[PDB]
């Protein structure tokens, strides 16, 4: 996977 | 990933940034990293600037979240850029 997901490793 | 010291650091976005802010409920002048990075990940969900398919593709070419990047589109894989790009709009308090 989700764009959450991505977001989240990013964050 | 942003470090745990960092991501505590406060910032004070500037006025593009913080107008999007502002646009998914952000109600301050002065933020943590940490809040900044919540905020822009809801606005990117808000506006379904993702693409569906491969979900870290983001296109923004019609989108505010292009004038304040200044890219058309961008992968959320590219940590350091976004950083930088991010980086670009804010002051960090006290630098």
């Amino acid at each position: 996977t989700s764009f959450x997901e991505y977001w989240a490793l990013l964050l | 990933q942003i470090p745990a010291s960092e991501q505590e650091t406060l910032v004070r976005p500037k006025p593009l940034l913080l107008k999007l802010l502002k646009s998914v409920g952000a109600q301050k002048d002065t933020y943590t990293m940490k809040e900044v990075l919540f905020y822009l990940g809801q606005y990117i969900a808000t506006k379904r600037l993702y693409d569906e398919k491969q979900q870290h593709i983001v296109y923004c070419s019609n989108d505010l979240l292009g004038d304040l990047f200044g890219v058309p589109s961008f992968s959320v894989k590219e940590h350091r850029k976004i950083y930088t790009m991010i980086y670009r709009n804010l002051v960090v308090v006290n630098q």
